[PDB]
């Protein structure tokens, strides 16, 4: 007649590491490391991301002709660019404070494009029809949809003055451009005034531009340049444009409420109707575990990224059958 | 093992005992069989459950976009950003790796301690009414039926009742 | 005859958490978490902070007329702004590198204001009397106390040239401004010269400014703008101002020894004569414990900020009475 | 308990003993009373005092102004700054929380261990001159006066002096 | 000691035993001498080695240029850079200091545990064929030669072969 | 009749700290803290650093006459400046994005200087002979070796246009300068055009410079200033210079392939033939241990910096002989 004290054993092959010993087989264990993802780009905070398709953010805002068929919502929790987003500023030049603008637009809650300076009534004495082969629509010369290239009507480019008052009850994003001919000849051919200037001002923003006439290497066949500028006009504020030449004028602008603390994801993963608390460029992941090895770059409330391939915690005891 | 029972003087585990982590195997005239000690198993379960949940739930974070973008005249702050990301990555990887190594050791020491404590609880109950074989088994100096085996498992075993 | 082995028990209700068990009652414990503050803004390193009251740093440095009642010591360990600090640049325009300057002034020793270009003797050939409704004192048009508005004397504004040499044995902070009329009409009315310019130079600083005449929205009733510039003049160095118009001249400047590693606190809590090693916008706290949940943004030698509401360490043992 | 004494085979504590963490209760013809073991109490105290001071004093910090100010074209570095502050928050909160949970467990294990060590120290000197009752008590096979009990508490107890 | 052997009921160590961490001292008619237990020593060695390699090698080290240069209009991001470096300094100093303190405690407790486990291993083998003096020593109730002493160290000791 | 159980002891004087007790003597231990260095500047990952001798990086790149070396090495893992690197821009002025350039040049795997615009054939219509006492070699007025001072030939300074195409299959670093006279009189004397400008452009870089004329203190005997600019020209791209004045032209430029992630060490420690994975300004350190107290700012694969003076890990047991 005997009674024995003992402990559980089973067929479990689970192994864990301990400080004294590697590869110890235990009866039960749990994973602390989130090692999988769903291969989709999902909604953050119940809101879908902005998808730009062929276009990057610059192309979308300026209205690059390749961006015509994009469907933009009035809100997004973050922005998705793909390896297919090539269509930017098709007219060569510099986009000023571009990274900043991208950051500040990464999430918005009520976004609308509207016509700030209507094409039909705004410029009776200037030509609005200018295009370029550098910005092509189906193999034909075209231009940005949201801007208008103002050149001289007949022999002259009269001084223009235009103001917009922000009555939208939210911030208004206004973009414009300044054109820089390679030669004094082209300057007169386009704007007639050799002495031309552009001035833009608001309660905050104040800047003056003059044409920089210089020989340059050709980009997309052009020795000319076009620089792009923007500002966020506060509710109630006014923005005023003056030019004797070279202004690429606002046509459409954007009214919005900026969100905060989001960002841009670059991924070819398909966007879907799922919800997640943590988005990765590879796909969405569960946020319940404390650590994840899926990707160093995330957006959300996320497990901490670690280099570990394995973090496994013993719950049960040494399995010795 | 730190407490000397598991893979210790108790050399192996019981696949026969399916209903608990720690328990008893009895043999008498009525038969043999496995029975799990429910109190010590359930306490261990409660304990380990709290440990796992502590490691998981103490991690809380705020909504964050990790990525940042810099132009080719911003290289210095770009590398600052990289130093921050990499620094956080070095800290969390090192700490997480060691936390699991260290706490896994402690969890096994914990199971080992529970087994030892159970053994010595029975040992103190039986006293000289039984002989210690050494593999975690007690051989009774008297007849022990199912009710007797149960009193041992129940912690209610009656010592003066056996002078046999 | 019996002897027993046992352990201490008492009436302690202190509870702590353990990895295996929550809410364990123990006989003795100590707190690792500093969860309270004294509700005051105190001295850091034995020195009181600069208090700006109604004014922000720009208003203080320029001498906004509403800042006359503020008082500056020769040293401070940090700067306090309140939710009531609105009085800034009363003449609209841009304050260049403003955040940097605020940072560089966040702690100073040996601070003194002095008259760099005395109003009475510096400008014999120009009018110094300019004021504006934009900077008003007690119902009357006024101007910055530390700057001087130079306009034409009679029909003429001769070219001015003025230099200052820093003999003060420490850095001199020099502030000035450049005025930008909305119309050429105003340009001639004030500065008489259409071609007017401002030039400022030292061993380090080099710039030439031109007036930018443009239509702008009215801010505080003004379509004009006044931009503000500054430089730290090194000991021994010379600074030279030349202008044919539009210069808002330094009148008072500041000699100082910049400190380092301090900052700016925004709080409405009352300043007192107490001393602390750690200041938070809510109040000062003890710096003895390793952790504090009062506030993440602090100045001093401070416990690390954590989200914890309780960190309590068992000293004594399990309490079992 | 890891070592099986506190809330172990010794089921409860003594509110009667006010002068120490661990100690003795004696019963003889002269009376009863509590006496604290001074060596084991003070050793435990020194240890726990050192633990607490280590946790507190190993934290070294430099004068730091945490806050920074950025204009509306500085959004990226403003968020880099925020990522740093928050990243530090996640790390210290997690580590502090787990440090306290883990070390609280160890402190309680420390106390449990000390009680057991004291018990077995007494047990080994008394040997068979006393009976092991359980709940931490030894019943003597001879007469033990106040002078005799103190020798047990002092660890100087004289075994051969008693055969009965 | 947590397990009560080292600086415990075994008061001191043996400078005489040079070939291992844990072992035996025997005295019989043929002579006296020290012998190390190789199995328990080598196990402890394997373990401590794994602990040390874990602390050292789990540290990720990537090529990094820590320094940054800023002009006199860059003070804010210069101080941000400083906050990052100092912030990493505080974290690593604190964690390393505590990691060494805590794991040193554990390493000593480990050795203490190994000594105790070995002692109880011999004791269960000898049973009542020997007397426990204390100080870690067993006095045989029979004659034990070098071949017999080797059986104890080998764990092969034969109980029924010795009565008396 | 006796067998005893015991543990090892020895003559070891090693002590460790434990959470419960300070200064515990143990039989064996290992050090986790790297507290020593070799007092030298070594090769990093088998490549020597760039040594600049009398000059700093600006002086070396511009060709300050005191920087005459055997040659710039063809590759380096990092850069060393000493307390003897004093010879910078000898013509006073600002070096734009200087810190950025230093970072981006901190390691390269191939570097060659070449003559981009040969002095003899490049400028038939301008004077190339300009020198200054501010940049002197052996007691005589001289100039930067890598730049050329273009002034008016006779009474005239015609518009110059000059282009370089990068056929080097790697980046070309092009440096140039813009001169700033104190007076219009000097402007006309050198440049004759008062309206003068400089334009530099490539497919990426586009910028225009005009002289800023201002009265300034003398630095190295000059009230004039000279600003320095650079760009990294991509393989295949073209850079084009146009100027009506004030251009200090590229003479020599540098073809290079950047590595990444290195930096600058400021030390007077001699460079030696030793090799290291971690360089400190005090000396090289061993990379095997996890922590080091030598220096917070390092280059390499380095142990984490800590303030600890001792981190020692018990391996053996309590030593009680
Ligand atoms: C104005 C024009 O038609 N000029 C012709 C020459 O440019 C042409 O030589 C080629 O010109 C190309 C530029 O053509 C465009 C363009 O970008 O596609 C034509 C656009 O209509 C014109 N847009 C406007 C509003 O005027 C545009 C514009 O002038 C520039 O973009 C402004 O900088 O120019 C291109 O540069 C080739 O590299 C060049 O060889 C010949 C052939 O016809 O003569 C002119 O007709
Ligand atoms: C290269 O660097 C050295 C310094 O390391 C320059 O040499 C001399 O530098 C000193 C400054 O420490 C100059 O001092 C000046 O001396 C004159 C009188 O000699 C005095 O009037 C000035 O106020 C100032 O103290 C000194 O001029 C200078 N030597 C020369 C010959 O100019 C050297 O100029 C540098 N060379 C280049 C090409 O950068
Ligand atoms: C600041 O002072 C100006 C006059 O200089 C005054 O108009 C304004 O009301 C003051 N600030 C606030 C918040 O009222
Ligand atoms: C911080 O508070 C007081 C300062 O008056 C100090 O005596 C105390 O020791 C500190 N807190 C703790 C828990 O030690
Ligand atoms: C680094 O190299 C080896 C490996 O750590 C070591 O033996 C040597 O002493 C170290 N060098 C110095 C100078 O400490």
């Amino acid at each position: 007649d005997t009674i024995c004290i003992g402990y559980h054993a089973n067929n479990s092959t689970d192994t864990v590491d301990t400080v004294l010993e590697k590869n110890v087989t235990v009866t039960h264990s749990v994973n602390l490391l989130e090692d999988s993802h769903n291969g989709k780009l999902c909604k953050l905070k119940g809101i879908a991301p902005l998808q730009l398709g062929k276009c990057n953010i610059a192309g979308w805002l300026l209205g690059n002709p390749e961006c015509d068929l994009l469907l933009t919502a009035s809100s997004w929790s973050y922005i998705v660019e793909t390896s297919n987003s090539e269509n930017g500023t098709c007219y060569p030049g510099d986009f000023i404070d571009y990274e900043e603008l991208r950051e500040q637009l990464s999430s918005v809650s009520s976004f609308e494009k509207f016509e700030i300076f209507p094409k039909t009534s705004s410029w009776p004495n200037h030509e609005t029809t200018g295009v370029t082969a550098a910005c092509s629509y189906a193999g034909a010369s075209s231009f940005y949809r949201n801007l208008l290239w103002l050149t001289k009507k007949g022999s002259s480019y009269p001084k223009l003055s235009k103001s917009y008052v922000n009555n939208k009850g939210k911030e208004v994003l206004v973009l414009w451009g300044v054109h820089h001919p390679p030669t004094g000849t082209e300057q007169q051919s386009l704007y007639q005034n050799a002495d031309a200037y552009v001035s833009v001002g608001s309660s905050k923003y104040n800047r003056r531009f003059t044409p920089e006439i210089a020989a340059r290497p050709k980009v997309r066949g052009l020795a000319s340049r076009m620089n792009y500028y923007w500002t966020l006009l506060e509710p109630g504020d006014t923005i005023t444009f003056e030019a004797t030449g070279n202004l690429i004028a606002p046509w459409y602008a954007f009214a919005l409420n900026r969100g905060s603390g989001s960002g841009i994801i670059t991924s070819d993963a398909p966007v879907h109707d799922c919800n997640t608390k943590c988005q990765t460029p590879h796909g969405a992941i569960n946020s319940s575990l404390p650590f994840q090895n899926i990707h160093p770059v995330t957006i959300g409330e996320c497990p901490k990224y670690v280099r570990s391939t394995k973090l496994r915690m013993a719950t049960g005891l040494r399995n010795i059958p | 093992g730190l407490f000397g029972a598991i893979a210790g003087f108790i050399e192996g585990g019981w696949t026969g005992m399916i209903d608990g982590w720690y328990g008893y195997h009895h043999q008498n005239e009525q038969g043999s069989g496995y029975a799990a000690d429910q109190k010590s198993t359930q306490n261990a379960i409660d304990g380990i459950t709290n440990k796992v949940n502590s490691v998981i739930e103490k991690m809380n974070t705020q909504f964050t976009a990790v990525g940042k973008e810099f132009n080719n005249l911003e290289r210095r702050i770009e590398n600052l950003n990289k130093k921050v990301d990499d620094g956080f990555l070095d800290i969390w990887t090192y700490n997480a790796e060691l936390l699991v190594l260290l706490e896994n050791e402690r969890t096994l020491d914990f199971h080992d301690s529970n087994v030892r404590n159970l053994y010595e609880k029975v040992k103190s109950q039986l006293k000289n009414n039984a002989k210690e074989i050494g593999n975690g088994c007690f051989e009774f100096y008297h007849k022990c039926d199912d009710a007797c085996m149960e009193s041992v498992r129940n912690g209610t075993y009656d010592y003066p009742k056996y002078s046999e």
